[PDB]
């Protein structure tokens, strides 16, 4: 838009943060991925928001910071730096998610 | 949500897609034409008319601030009929009309739409079909373009 | 309480490196151990065959429907014709498959077939016990046909929850397979009777009629294992083979992908039927999903507005349904062709191609009946404990350069064995097995600069 | 300026005619020259993997939609589950493909690998430069993940136009590929090291670990070229081979059909995403395609009717979209199977099939990574300068009528060469080159009336 103050400004509308979760049925536990968003925009609680709670993540993640990955920022993933052939929960890339 | 989507209390393991964050709203930003401005500058110069010779300005489609307009005089009478004097300044209307004339404060007892005085009898009257007001005020020493 | 999930790198296994080497000799990698093992596959060949009554799916003969539907009656005719043609294709593929399954001749089969090998796949004379293990682990609803209609009806348990009873509500019909499970069992035993074997020329005329163990020995010479090793290890071979055979009892888990595929073939058939059933209760903006209900409650000028909303939606789901069936039927036909190809290659012959069959060279494979398809399993050879040895491209007489030889199905390696006085030794290509070089293991070749110049003794040629 | 278009007949290339002949001898057509050349193929193996938020595509969380969409919430589950299963199949095909790609052992890769052959496919130790030439030719929008969202977000140029960052507005998500491209490159590095052995039996477990040049000569003796010819022309052969390899630098053009297929695969994925995006503005007869517009323009009883109309059309496009993706994912799986077979035949070994690969017999082929698939290239052998020569079914003694012979991988020809005193000569099937007839080039056969009756001198048998 051209504003009537003589400056062009322009509009990107807004974007949403894609989300997915890891579900480990055998232990009945979970962890999450915020897509490509990066942990600069991630916080312990959400001001946006997609759902009324984040507390199921907080059951273990109240004590931990967000972690960056090659796909993007995640919660509760723990950097173990292990090398495993197939986690059955792969995140794509070289990323993996051990039970 | 996943349990509901699979209508089960035991969903198979794996990675699943869930709804995205809506992000969030902020303070609004609005642009629209400004400054149209309801005329009101003729009142500040020359000699005002005798009350029977009062001068009128009709205003439509325009922007105003009567409380700013009235800070140009000391007001010794601020009254109205069928509208509070405060409300007429803040209320929007299809039109705004102003009459002005010189008027001594000594005659203020005679200025009402209901007054028994000769001013209401022969000099100036206002309709009861519209909200109306009457103002008495005097000129500041810094309005040198006003004459008497 | 369980620990947090752990981030990890995906491992990448590295191949054993073997250095390339210049000059007239080179490093050679050879396994020193092996194990038998198995793989499995499921190839679907059919789609369950169904038909749909095109009157009943829309309404129950209520007469407002009966008259209104006449305007759309040609669509039902198209629906019925399309479904009919789809079912014909399913039966065509069955006959075509069986034409390759049959053999002009086969061995009789008795208990103790296959000699010392366990062969638990043999029938309990009956469908094989292995086929029954598959059928028991499958979660499929109890079958129609007999008693069929009276298993819907109150003359049976109150706990039945079969879609087969819903067949008589929805107007569905499930057609019986053409193949007949008893005739099918005869076909699978006929295939077992063609074993022993694949060798001895093409095998497309003559029938060898020999014991299974002998055909195995033939196959192992076919992959470069020396005959001498095979004779020394005959009991070892049977033990390793039966260890792999015993592992089949752990083959019915959700981690076995072939097993998982069998279960999803069943799930897909049941799912399609359930979709049509659920749509009978789906209002199409009609006041109710029941036709008799809207007839009872409405003045006839408005009554059929509601009826037509319902009719149009019922027809729409049928159109989508037919299209879904046609696509599945065509994919099944192609899948059936693949199964036929494996029967005419992976089963009827030993193969050197890799690719097809389990990945361990190839040795005999077997096939059994599975619902809507065939289930294959493959015996295979897995190398282990690889070592590097010195080897030469060939050997020649230093006294006469035109006398040059090279190994047949094997390699010439420097000897590391105390039994052999000769500096070089022949080995099998699939196993480490040094042996003296003899004329049986070599052939004359044109001379080449990289061949060794041997200044002493060769028995092949003597001079 | 250009002239008029020209109508023309399609040319018909006539095959070289070769005369059939009467009696015991015949003409033979054989090339006297050849050139290496290449062909290439592209096989798509994957579909881009995507998911979509089933509420965000439909609405922006406006409260009336939040209430109205609930009636259709079960459709969203059907949509998501179908997409989820489709993405699982994509991952399965990758894991299966890689299981066949890996080898138990391989050569290390070094600079200068392959000797006199140029081997420009070698890694810049990496992905090969040839793979990067392909990636530069590809017009695809830049990938997300990292930095991802911050390159979507307003901290970037105001001129970005990528559809990849528009996904975030629409709620689309592009899933990352199952495997990191460096691991994918590592898999193809192991394939380069899997060359040699190629033959040497089936090659299934042993690894010859010999120079690339030697494996080429082995393959050339696989088509009957004599070793004598090969030894004379070794530098020439590598030079012709390298020129054929050098043509790959011009191979990345729009007239190359394999290249064109890669470009189409890129825009098949783009087409799918753009289709859904265009529908976001598509009113369905609703007063506006925007929900917020109808909220501001309509009283809520009116507003909700327009919202339902808008929702219904939006759901329909999602349903159609899923069906199309299911079709595409299936074709990708089938194509992956085709690629697997070529890896297990045409890459891992020389093949006698004809058919697959370039039409010039077969010699070694290579594969590299490509977007959405594998890119193959095939070295092939092209005959030239064909001549016809006199030839015979066999030659054997009239003095020893029960003793006959026939040529091996070649044909007996009347000699036209001044160095051979013998009236007959032997040449290889793939290339004209006369040679003395020797026992290495013959085999004993039963006698036949069409064999020439030789009254003079043959060394095989001497007597």
């Amino acid at each position: 838009y051209y504003s009537d103050d003589g400056n062009y400004y322009c509009l990107r509308a807004c974007v949403s943060v894609p989300v997915s979760v890891i579900y480990d049925k055998e232990t009945k536990t979970h962890a999450t991925l915020f897509g490509s968003v990066a942990c600069e925009h991630i916080s312990s609680t959400m001001s946006q928001y997609s759902r009324s709670t984040r507390s199921m993540l907080k059951r273990r993640d109240s004590t931990y910071g967000p972690l960056q990955t090659p796909v993007g920022c995640v919660l509760g993933l723990v950097n173990s730096s292990l090398f495993v052939e197939d986690c059955k929960l792969p995140l794509g890339q070289s990323l993996c998610a051990l039970p | 949500q996943l349990h509901c989507s699979y209508e089960s209390f035991d969903v198979e393991s794996g990675v699943y897609s869930v709804s995205s964050f809506e992000a969030k709203p902020s303070g609004s930003v609005v642009e629209q034409a400004e400054g149209v401005e309801c005329d009101f500058s003729p009142l500040l110069s020359g000699t005002p008319p005798q009350v029977y010779n009062f001068k009128r300005l009709v205003f439509t489609n325009c922007n105003y601030n009567l409380t700013k307009l009235l800070s140009l005089f000391s007001v010794n009478d601020f009254t109205c009929s069928q509208i509070s004097p405060a409300a007429i300044a803040s209320n929007c209307y299809s039109s705004l009309i102003l009459d002005y004339f010189s008027y001594p404060l000594s005659m203020k007892s005679d200025l009402s739409v209901s007054s028994a005085g000769p001013i209401s009898q022969f000099n100036y009257k206002q309709s009861f079909s519209n909200p109306t007001c009457l103002i008495l005020a005097t000129v500041p020493h810094n309005l040198t373009t006003i004459t008497k | 309480v369980p620990g947090e999930m752990r981030l990890a790198s995906i491992a990448f296994n590295h191949p054993i490196q073997v250095d390339q080497l210049n000059s007239s000799y080179f490093k050679l990698s050879i396994p020193t151990n092996f194990s038998f093992g198995v793989t499995q596959e499921y190839i679907q060949t059919t789609i369950q065959k169904v038909t749909v009554d095109c009157k009943q799916y829309v309404c129950n003969g209520f007469q407002k429907c009966e008259q209104l539907l006449r305007e759309y009656g040609q669509f039902c005719s198209k629906i019925n014709q399309a479904l009919h043609g789809a079912n014909l294709r399913q039966d065509d593929s069955v006959r075509n498959l069986f034409a390759s399954v049959k053999s002009s001749q086969s061995s009789p089969i008795i208990p103790g077939f296959g000699g010392d090998f366990n062969l638990t796949l043999l029938e309990p004379v009956a469908r094989s016990a292995i086929e029954d293990l598959l059928f028991d682990k499958v979660t499929i609803a109890d079958p129609g046909y007999m008693q069929g209609y009276d298993d819907c009806m109150q003359q049976g348990p109150a706990s039945a929850r079969d879609l087969i009873c819903a067949q008589y509500v929805a107007g569905y019909k499930v057609l019986p397979p053409l193949m007949d499970v008893n005739m099918e069992a005869a076909y699978t035993s006929s295939l077992l009777g063609s074993i022993a074997g694949v060798g001895w020329t093409a095998g497309l005329s003559s029938f060898a009629a020999i014991p299974f163990a002998q055909s195995i020995f033939y196959r192992l010479n076919g992959v470069g294992i020396t005959q001498q090793v095979l004779s020394e290890n005959q009991k070892l071979i049977a033990n390793k083979f039966n260890q792999a055979l015993g592992a089949m009892q752990t083959g019915f888990t959700t981690t076995n992908e072939a097993f998982h595929k069998v279960q999803d073939a069943v799930n897909n058939n049941a799912q399609a039927l359930s979709k049509l059933a659920s749509e009978l209760s789906n209002t199409f903006g009609a006041i109710s999903a029941s036709i008799g209900d809207i007839i009872q409650r409405l003045d006839p000028p408005e009554q059929d507005a509601q009826i037509d909303r319902l009719i149009n939606g019922r027809l729409t789901t049928l159109n989508a349904f037919v299209a879904q069936q046609l696509v599945r039927s065509e994919s099944a036909a192609l899948s059936a062709q693949l199964a036929k190809d494996k029967v005419n290659e992976c089963v009827k012959a030993q193969s050197k191609r890799s690719g097809f069959c389990g990945q361990g060279t190839h040795i005999v494979s077997f096939v059994v009946n599975a619902p809507n398809g065939l289930y294959f399993m493959h015996v295979g050879y897995y190398p282990s404990n690889h070592i590097e040895v010195v080897s030469a491209y060939g050997l020649c007489d230093a006294a006469n350069p035109t006398n040059c030889i090279a190994p047949v199905n094997g390699y010439f390696i420097k000897t590391n064995n105390t039994r052999i006085v000769d500096e070089w030794s022949y080995t099998g290509s699939s196993f480490y097995a040094p042996e003296p070089i003899t004329s049986l293991n070599t052939k004359y070749v044109a001379p080449q600069v990289t061949y060794q110049n041997i200044s002493t003794n060769l028995p092949p040629p003597l001079l």
